[PDB]
């Protein structure tokens, strides 16, 4: 070998639909459906969940 | 049979919080009236944001410049937040240039007089050095809803310039839309109704125009309702 090139790829993955995004005490699950901002259930303060 | 609401009394609670009030409005309108214009107001709303951002010294997002005391992908992540408001044009151009120590806020932009900054203290970044200077030219331009990161791309078949930043445009000028029916007395019947709407907004919308905005695309909405065509 002569020499050596190396080149580094960054990606920035945003989550989506399938992301196997689990939580702490053995929740798991993936992303079901990215729905909007304004069908997400909100409390009386109108603050989406 | 049916009375017509009035715009009434919209409070200021701050730039960002404001209540508008209808207050005659019939029965079995109340919460429909809310979620129409919630839904209105959270979906479909003109507002300004930063897209497109060329700080003068680094060639990509995750290099970091010297002297600043945040990463260029804090920077991109604080101009997101960016409240400005452009209603000479529909895209501008905004310049920031600023030496030495302190926290690089919103206000040091150089503004325009069409371009305003609702929210002059919002701290860009914090320049750690003497000898560094920050050089920004941030895109800023109208749009809806959210646009992620995929699509602007192909209206230019790839970014031909190299060091331009790609953010994430979210143009909703409102983050927080709430409706309340509330029992209002007036001499006129018996039962009608105040429908109260909080709006949380980056104080680039007036609630009034707002309102109006939303009542105009459900209107229009409405218009192929109102006469089938077949």
């Amino acid at each position: 070998v002569l020499k050596i090139v190396k080149v580094y790829l960054a990606v920035k993955r945003r989550i989506q639909p399938g992301d196997k995004m689990a939580g702490r005490h053995g929740n798991k699950g993936v992303i079901s459906k990215i729905n909007p901002i304004e069908d997400m259930p909100y409390d009386e303060n109108g603050t989406p969940v | 049979e049916f009375l017509k609401p009035r715009l009434v009394d919209i409070e200021q609670v701050s730039s960002t919080h404001a209540k508008v009030t209808l207050e005659p409005l019939e029965r079995g309108f109340g919460h429909t009236l809310g979620n129409a214009l919630r839904r209105i107001l959270l979906s479909s709303m003109p507002g300004c944001a930063v897209t497109e951002v060329e700080i003068d010294g680094v060639l990509h997002e995750y290099s970091t410049k010297e002297g600043v005391q945040e990463d260029i992908l804090e920077i991109l992540l604080n101009l997101k937040g960016l409240a400005v408001r452009v209603q000479g044009k529909d895209e501008v151009i905004l310049t920031l240039n600023k030496s030495g120590i302190g926290p690089v806020t919103a206000a040091d932009i150089t503004h325009d007089g069409d371009v305003e900054i609702v929210k002059p203290q919002h701290v860009i970044c914090h320049l750690t050095d003497e000898n560094a200077s920050i050089s920004m030219r941030i895109k800023v331009q109208r749009g809806r809803g959210y646009v992620p990161a995929s699509t602007r791309i192909h209206s230019e078949e790839d970014e031909r310039p190299i060091g331009r930043l790609l953010v994430d445009a979210c143009y909703s000028p409102v983050e927080r839309i709430a409706y309340n029916v509330e029992a209002a007395r007036v001499e006129q019947r018996t039962d009608l109704d105040k429908l109260v709407i909080e709006m949380e907004t980056n104080g680039t919308i007036d609630p009034e125009e707002a309102i109006r905005r939303a009542a105009t695309i459900l209107a229009e909405q409405l218009e192929a309702f109102v006469d089938l065509r077949d």
